[PDB]
Protein backbone atom coordinates (compact mmCIF):
# COMPACT_ATOMS: atom_id res chain seq x y z
CA UNK A 1 0.00 0.00 0.00
CA UNK A 2 1.15 3.44 -1.13
CA UNK A 3 1.46 6.54 1.68
CA UNK A 4 -1.47 7.60 -0.06
CA UNK A 5 -3.76 4.67 0.28
CA UNK A 6 -2.21 4.66 3.64
CA UNK A 7 -3.38 7.76 4.73
CA UNK A 8 -6.95 7.36 3.34
CA UNK A 9 -7.27 4.26 5.65
CA UNK A 10 -5.85 6.49 8.35
CA UNK A 11 -9.16 8.78 7.55
CA UNK A 12 -11.56 5.80 8.08
CA UNK A 13 -9.93 4.69 11.34
CA UNK A 14 -9.65 7.83 12.97
CA UNK A 15 -13.68 8.86 12.18
CA UNK A 16 -14.30 5.30 14.15
CA UNK A 17 -12.00 5.95 17.07
CA UNK A 18 -14.87 8.70 18.28
CA UNK A 19 -18.08 7.66 16.20
CA UNK A 20 -18.88 4.80 17.77
CA UNK A 21 -18.30 6.27 21.33
CA UNK A 22 -22.17 8.06 21.68
CA UNK A 23 -25.47 7.36 19.81
CA UNK A 24 -25.32 6.45 16.25
CA UNK A 25 -22.19 4.45 15.89
CA UNK A 26 -21.39 5.78 12.27
CA UNK A 27 -21.38 9.61 13.04
CA UNK A 28 -20.11 12.25 15.12
CA UNK A 29 -22.32 13.67 17.52
CA UNK A 30 -20.89 17.69 18.63
CA UNK A 31 -19.03 15.83 22.14
CA UNK A 32 -17.46 13.05 19.12
CA UNK A 33 -16.44 15.78 17.14
CA UNK A 34 -14.45 18.17 19.30
CA UNK A 35 -12.41 14.82 20.88
CA UNK A 36 -11.50 14.02 17.47
CA UNK A 37 -10.67 17.83 16.70
CA UNK A 38 -9.17 18.19 20.07
CA UNK A 39 -6.65 15.22 19.65
CA UNK A 40 -5.93 14.30 16.51
CA UNK A 41 -6.05 17.93 14.47
CA UNK A 42 -4.86 20.10 17.74
CA UNK A 43 -2.65 22.13 14.92
CA UNK A 44 -6.40 23.25 13.84
CA UNK A 45 -7.34 24.60 16.94
CA UNK A 46 -7.97 28.12 17.49
CA UNK A 47 -5.54 30.27 19.45
CA UNK A 48 -8.35 31.10 22.47
CA UNK A 49 -11.13 28.36 23.39
CA UNK A 50 -13.96 29.78 21.49
CA UNK A 51 -17.62 27.56 21.48
CA UNK A 52 -19.41 29.75 19.79
CA UNK A 53 -16.96 28.86 16.75
CA UNK A 54 -17.00 25.24 17.55
CA UNK A 55 -20.61 25.32 16.67
CA UNK A 56 -20.78 27.13 13.76
CA UNK A 57 -17.79 24.62 12.41
CA UNK A 58 -20.73 21.67 13.66
CA UNK A 59 -23.21 23.46 11.83
CA UNK A 60 -21.26 23.85 8.73
CA UNK A 61 -20.10 20.76 8.13
CA UNK A 62 -23.72 18.99 8.71
CA UNK A 63 -24.91 19.64 5.56
CA UNK A 64 -27.11 17.08 5.15
CA UNK A 65 -28.92 18.67 8.78
CA UNK A 66 -29.30 15.84 11.11
CA UNK A 67 -27.49 17.22 13.67
CA UNK A 68 -24.47 14.79 13.18
CA UNK A 69 -21.50 14.50 11.21
CA UNK A 70 -21.52 11.26 8.73
CA UNK A 71 -18.39 10.17 7.05
CA UNK A 72 -18.91 11.96 3.76
CA UNK A 73 -19.52 15.22 5.66
CA UNK A 74 -16.05 14.32 7.82
CA UNK A 75 -14.52 13.77 3.92
CA UNK A 76 -15.46 17.24 3.52
CA UNK A 77 -13.74 18.84 6.60
CA UNK A 78 -10.63 17.05 6.34
CA UNK A 79 -10.46 18.25 2.73
CA UNK A 80 -11.49 21.80 3.43
CA UNK A 81 -8.27 21.40 5.81
CA UNK A 82 -6.17 19.85 2.89
CA UNK A 83 -7.06 22.76 1.15
CA UNK A 84 -5.84 25.25 3.50
CA UNK A 85 -2.54 23.47 4.17
CA UNK A 86 -2.03 23.29 -0.05
CA UNK A 87 -2.43 26.90 0.01
CA UNK A 88 0.52 27.40 2.47
CA UNK A 89 1.90 24.48 0.14
CA UNK A 90 1.86 27.09 -2.84
CA UNK A 91 1.38 29.96 -1.48
CA UNK A 92 4.86 30.64 -0.23
CA UNK A 93 7.53 30.60 -2.91
CA UNK A 94 11.13 31.60 -1.63
CA UNK B 1 -2.25 25.32 17.13
CA UNK B 2 -3.31 28.25 15.15
CA UNK B 3 -2.44 31.91 15.34
CA UNK B 4 -5.96 33.26 14.65
CA UNK B 5 -9.62 31.92 15.55
CA UNK B 6 -12.19 31.10 12.74
CA UNK B 7 -10.39 29.62 10.34
CA UNK B 8 -12.08 26.15 10.62
CA UNK B 9 -15.00 27.82 10.36
CA UNK B 10 -14.06 29.96 7.30
CA UNK B 11 -12.79 27.16 5.34
CA UNK B 12 -16.00 24.86 5.34
CA UNK B 13 -18.57 28.14 4.79
CA UNK B 14 -19.10 25.83 1.69
CA UNK B 15 -18.95 22.61 2.81
CA UNK B 16 -22.71 22.06 1.52
CA UNK B 17 -21.33 22.87 -2.33
CA UNK B 18 -18.30 20.55 -1.57
CA UNK B 19 -20.77 17.46 -0.15
CA UNK B 20 -23.19 18.05 -3.37
CA UNK B 21 -19.92 17.24 -5.56
CA UNK B 22 -18.38 14.79 -3.29
CA UNK B 23 -22.36 13.07 -3.74
CA UNK B 24 -22.21 13.43 -7.53
CA UNK B 25 -18.88 11.13 -7.70
CA UNK B 26 -19.39 9.03 -5.60
CA UNK B 27 -23.01 7.97 -7.67
CA UNK B 28 -20.97 8.01 -10.58
CA UNK B 29 -18.30 5.50 -9.05
CA UNK B 30 -20.99 3.42 -7.31
CA UNK B 31 -23.16 2.91 -10.87
CA UNK B 32 -19.67 1.74 -12.94
CA UNK B 33 -19.99 4.55 -14.95
CA UNK B 34 -16.10 5.53 -14.44
CA UNK B 35 -14.94 1.99 -14.89
CA UNK B 36 -11.29 2.95 -14.67
CA UNK B 37 -12.08 3.09 -11.18
CA UNK B 38 -13.24 0.67 -8.73
CA UNK B 39 -16.73 0.54 -7.71
CA UNK B 40 -15.89 -0.62 -4.39
CA UNK B 41 -13.23 -1.73 -2.22
CA UNK B 42 -11.64 -4.64 -3.38
CA UNK B 43 -8.41 -6.79 -2.23
CA UNK C 1 4.07 15.61 17.56
CA UNK C 2 1.40 15.27 14.37
CA UNK C 3 -1.00 12.54 14.83
CA UNK C 4 -1.55 9.89 12.05
CA UNK C 5 -4.38 12.08 10.54
CA UNK C 6 -2.05 15.44 10.51
CA UNK C 7 0.44 13.14 8.79
CA UNK C 8 -2.38 11.97 6.01
CA UNK C 9 -3.53 15.22 5.26
CA UNK C 10 0.34 15.90 4.46
CA UNK C 11 0.30 12.69 2.16
CA UNK C 12 -2.60 14.36 0.20
CA UNK C 13 -0.73 17.76 -0.11
CA UNK C 14 2.56 16.13 -1.01
CA UNK C 15 1.26 13.25 -3.09
CA UNK C 16 -0.61 15.84 -5.30
CA UNK C 17 2.05 18.05 -5.88
CA UNK C 18 4.71 14.93 -6.70
CA UNK C 19 2.87 14.89 -9.82
CA UNK C 20 1.37 18.85 -10.65
CA UNK C 21 4.45 19.72 -10.87
CA UNK C 22 5.88 17.82 -13.36
CA UNK C 23 4.38 19.56 -16.62
CA UNK C 24 2.62 22.85 -17.57
CA UNK C 25 0.47 24.59 -14.42
CA UNK C 26 2.66 23.23 -11.54
CA UNK C 27 -0.41 23.17 -9.64
CA UNK C 28 -2.88 21.40 -11.48
CA UNK C 29 -3.12 17.41 -12.70
CA UNK C 30 -2.85 17.56 -16.40
CA UNK C 31 -3.79 14.19 -18.13
CA UNK C 32 -0.60 12.80 -18.12
CA UNK C 33 -0.18 13.87 -14.70
CA UNK C 34 -3.53 12.37 -12.90
CA UNK C 35 -2.67 9.15 -14.30
CA UNK C 36 0.79 8.71 -13.50
CA UNK C 37 -0.71 9.93 -9.57
CA UNK C 38 -3.18 7.61 -9.96
CA UNK C 39 -1.34 4.45 -11.27
CA UNK C 40 1.61 4.90 -9.12
CA UNK C 41 -0.28 5.84 -5.41
CA UNK C 42 -3.76 4.19 -5.88
CA UNK C 43 -2.87 1.18 -7.80
CA UNK C 44 -5.27 -0.71 -5.57
CA UNK C 45 -8.36 1.59 -7.00
CA UNK C 46 -7.99 0.76 -10.59
CA UNK C 47 -11.27 -0.75 -12.38
CA UNK C 48 -11.47 -3.76 -14.85
CA UNK C 49 -10.96 -0.88 -17.77
CA UNK C 50 -7.64 0.49 -17.93
CA UNK C 51 -7.68 1.94 -21.84
CA UNK C 52 -7.46 5.49 -22.63
CA UNK C 53 -11.00 6.30 -22.96
CA UNK C 54 -11.91 5.08 -19.92
CA UNK C 55 -9.12 7.77 -18.40
CA UNK C 56 -10.32 10.50 -20.33
CA UNK C 57 -14.30 10.16 -19.25
CA UNK C 58 -12.65 9.51 -15.92
CA UNK C 59 -10.51 13.02 -15.93
CA UNK C 60 -13.59 14.27 -17.48
CA UNK C 61 -15.66 14.03 -14.54
CA UNK C 62 -13.01 14.91 -11.90
CA UNK C 63 -12.53 18.05 -14.18
CA UNK C 64 -15.43 19.42 -12.91
CA UNK C 65 -14.90 23.19 -14.11
CA UNK C 66 -13.66 21.95 -17.42
CA UNK C 67 -10.35 23.52 -17.69
CA UNK C 68 -8.61 20.10 -18.55
CA UNK C 69 -6.90 20.02 -15.38
CA UNK C 70 -7.29 18.67 -11.91
CA UNK C 71 -7.02 21.53 -9.34
CA UNK C 72 -6.24 20.19 -6.03
CA UNK C 73 -9.90 20.59 -4.89
CA UNK C 74 -11.02 18.81 -7.73
CA UNK C 75 -8.81 16.06 -6.32
CA UNK C 76 -9.91 16.12 -2.67
CA UNK C 77 -13.51 14.91 -4.11
CA UNK C 78 -11.98 11.98 -5.54
CA UNK C 79 -9.72 11.05 -2.92
CA UNK C 80 -13.27 11.75 -0.43
CA UNK C 81 -14.91 9.32 -3.12
CA UNK C 82 -12.11 6.80 -2.51
CA UNK C 83 -12.26 6.90 1.45
CA UNK C 84 -16.20 6.47 1.19
CA UNK C 85 -15.38 3.62 -0.29
CA UNK C 86 -13.61 1.98 2.31
CA UNK C 87 -15.53 3.23 5.14
CA UNK C 88 -18.67 0.97 3.58
CA UNK C 89 -16.03 -1.87 3.37
CA UNK C 90 -15.23 -0.77 7.11
CA UNK C 91 -18.86 -0.62 8.27
CA UNK C 92 -19.88 -3.92 6.88
CA UNK C 93 -18.37 -5.63 9.96
CA UNK C 94 -19.55 -6.20 13.14
CA UNK C 95 -18.83 -3.80 15.64
CA UNK C 96 -15.96 -6.01 17.47
CA UNK C 97 -14.75 -7.60 14.24
CA UNK C 98 -11.10 -8.09 15.53
CA UNK C 99 -8.46 -5.70 14.36
CA UNK C 100 -4.62 -4.42 14.93
CA1 LIG D 1 -21.66 8.72 17.39
CA1 LIG E 1 -25.09 15.45 8.86
CA1 LIG F 1 0.85 20.03 -13.94
CA1 LIG G 1 -10.52 21.46 -13.44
Amino acid sequence: ASPLEKALDVMVSTFHKYSGKEGDKFKLNKSELKELLTRELPSWLGKRTDEAAFQKLMSNLDSNRDNEVDFQEYCVFLSSIAMMSNEFFEGFPD
Amino acid sequence: YRKLQRELEDATETADAMNREVSSLKNKLRRGDLPFVVPRRMA
